[PDB]
This record gives C-alpha cells, sequence and structure tokens, in this order.
C-alpha cells in the first residue's frame, strides 16, 4: 500500500536524449533511430522570438548550422526538414539506444512522464497530466526546451510530448512529435493566456477509488447520485462534465471496490460542496486529478515494464 | 504575459 505520483522509469528516454545548438541558442534534441527532432525555435535568437518568419529565419541554416551533440560525440547532420513546430535533423548514425516506440497525441486528462533535461542531460523525471486547457503543470527552466514527455507500454514508449515554453502562472505548453502545439499555443513571445484551469473529474475519481483500495475510507458517505445531477454541482466547480464513458473508464475500479462510480460521485460531490475539514486522503489536503483510472490500476496491481 | 521559449544561452 500507499500511493505516490509514481512516474515510468526514464532508462528508455535517458539513451535518446542529445544536445542541438544553433547560432547562439541551445536546447533539447529527441535521437530516434538517425533523426533527431528538437523545437523550431532553436533557430531564434531572443530578438527573433517575438515575431519570427521561421520558413525565412530557415533559409539561412544548413545541415552544418545544427551542432548535434551526443555525450562528448558529435553527430554528423545529412539533412534537415521543419515539419510543423519541430526540426527533424537527419544524422549519420542510427542511435544505437533506441527503444521500441511510437508518437501518440494524447488527450487533454491523460498523464504522462516527463524527462526534465539540460544540455542533453537529464536532470529529473516527474509525472505530469495534459490539462484540459492544453497546458501542463511541469517544471522548466531556460534550456528545458526539447524534453519530452512519454508513457511506456511494456516495452514500447508513447512519446506525447515535446517541451516549448513557459505561460503565465508558470504553466507550460509544447507540442506532440509531430510539431503539432496541444491547444491554441504558438511558439514566439507574444501574450498568451491559458483558458480555466478545468478539473479532471474522472481522474479525482480514479484517486478516491485508490484512496479505498488503500484503507482511506472516511469520506465514503451514504448517498448515490445520478450523472446529470452530479455535473450540476460540479460545473460550478470548474469541473470536467462526467460522461457515460468516464464511468465505464472506471469500471474496472468500480468492480475492485464494489462502489459504484455514481456512489463515488455523490461522495466527491459532498467534498466539493462542504470541503474536507482539514483532513487529508492519500497524504493530500486538495483533490488530485492528475491519477488517470490505468494509473491508478497500474500502481495498485504492480505492472512493470520490459 | 507574454510566452517564453525556454530555449537555453549558447555557453
Amino acid at each position: 500500500s500507499g500511493f505516490r505520483k509514481m512516474a515510468f522509469p526514464s532508462g528508455k528516454v535517458e539513451g535518446c536524449m542529445v544536445q542541438v545548438t544553433c547560432g547562439t541558442t541551445t536546447l533539447n534534441g529527441l535521437w530516434l533511430d538517425d533523426v533527431v527532432y528538437c523545437p523550431r525555435a532553436v533557430i531564434c535568437t531572443s530578438e527573433d522570438m517575438l515575431n519570427p518568419n521561421y520558413e525565412d529565419l530557415l533559409i539561412r541554416k544548413s545541415n552544418h548550422n545544427f551542432l548535434v551533440q551526443a555525450g562528448n560525440v558529435q553527430l554528423r547532420v545529412i539533412g534537415h526538414s521543419m515539419q510543423n513546430c519541430v526540426l527533424k535533423l537527419k544524422v549519420d548514425t542510427a542511435n544505437p539506444k533506441t527503444p521500441k516506440y511510437k508518437f501518440v497525441r494524447i488527450q487533454p486528462g491523460q498523464t504522462f512522464s516527463v524527462l526534465a533535461c539540460y544540455n542533453g542531460s537529464p536532470s529529473g523525471v516527474y509525472q505530469c497530466a495534459m490539462r484540459p486547457n492544453f497546458t501542463i503543470k511541469g517544471s522548466f527552466l531556460n534550456g528545458s526546451a526539447g524534453s519530452v514527455g512519454f508513457n511506456i507500454d511494456y516495452d514500447c514508449v508513447s512519446f506525447c510530448y515535446m517541451h516549448h515554453m513557459e505561460l503565465p502562472t508558470g504553466v507550460h505548453a509544447g507540442t506532440d512529435l509531430e510539431g503539432n502545439f496541444y491547444g491554441p499555443f504558438v511558439d514566439r513571445q507574444t501574450a498568451q493566456a491559458a483558458g480555466t484551469d478545468t478539473t479532471i473529474t474522472v481522474n479525482v475519481l480514479a484517486w478516491l477509488y485508490a484512496a479505498v483500495i488503500n484503507g482511506d475510507r472516511w469520506f465514503l458517505n451514504r448517498f448515490t447520485t445520478t450523472l446529470n445531477d452530479f455535473n450540476l454541482v460540479a460545473m460550478k466547480y470548474n469541473y470536467e462534465p462526467l460522461t457515460q464513458d468516464h464511468v465505464d473508464i472506471l469500471g474496472p475500479l468500480s468492480a475492485q471496490t464494489g462502489i459504484a462510480v455514481l456512489d463515488m460521485c455523490a461522495s466527491l460531490k459532498e467534498l466539493l460542496q462542504n470541503g474536507m475539514n482539514g483532513r487529508t486522503i492519500l497524504g493530500s489536503a486538495l483533490l488530485e486529478d492528475e491519477f488517470t483510472p490505468f494509473d491508478v490500476v497500474r500502481q495498485c496491481s504492480g505492472v512493470t515494464f520490459q | 504575459t507574454s510566452a517564453v521559449l525556454q530555449s537555453g544561452f549558447r555557453k
């Protein structure tokens, strides 16, 4: 028992991180097979960033202007292209540490692990969620762009996020590995603001099931509710509307605990309306929404990876 | 706020 915000083991991704330098700018790249992926903002100076014309900036860049460093070895760039907001730098050496991998575009509400890197070297790993407003609440400094987010299933790494930029309120925005931003954000230094930070209702419910599994039961009340009545109360609290699809996804946790999802919704409703009275649930004083139902099952059943 | 692209300066 116990329950922690748990990241995936990062070894498979650590062997893919390199440093990419162009002009006066450095960030991280992802080296898979003979291609290095990195944010296209590596070609910008600080003044470029207010209003960059990336296609025009790229005209003055050749293969040899991209300095790619894996440890103390320089990779040889034999081609480059821009796809949306990422650059793909073809190198003449396949990464011998390339894992089995896929590129996926995740849905809001899904979670992943971030390997925060600087100068191609890892600083740490932590778990994040793609928020409903398409930001993530990460921990990133200057030089962290190009760090990636990922999931693992069995032996296959699904890359879903590459870091680009920081927004007001200290949250972060980036792209999938095809270079398309999550949400409406653009890689330029303009006034951009996250929308409403909506709470991922299905994840809070998953975490309440995790609490029950661990013996933290004080919040189970004597009530049930309906989907429509729950959403009426939760809309006021900026919770995502709960759908039947969400209820079905919670089926495994409901069957394990014997608690119908709508019963748990009634308990959540009272927590939203009356607060937690200074009590804690799984060591937390607020309702945690960055565990998916799959995250809970994984951690409570000991799912491992190869 | 403006968005800040979190590249780093070349050393």
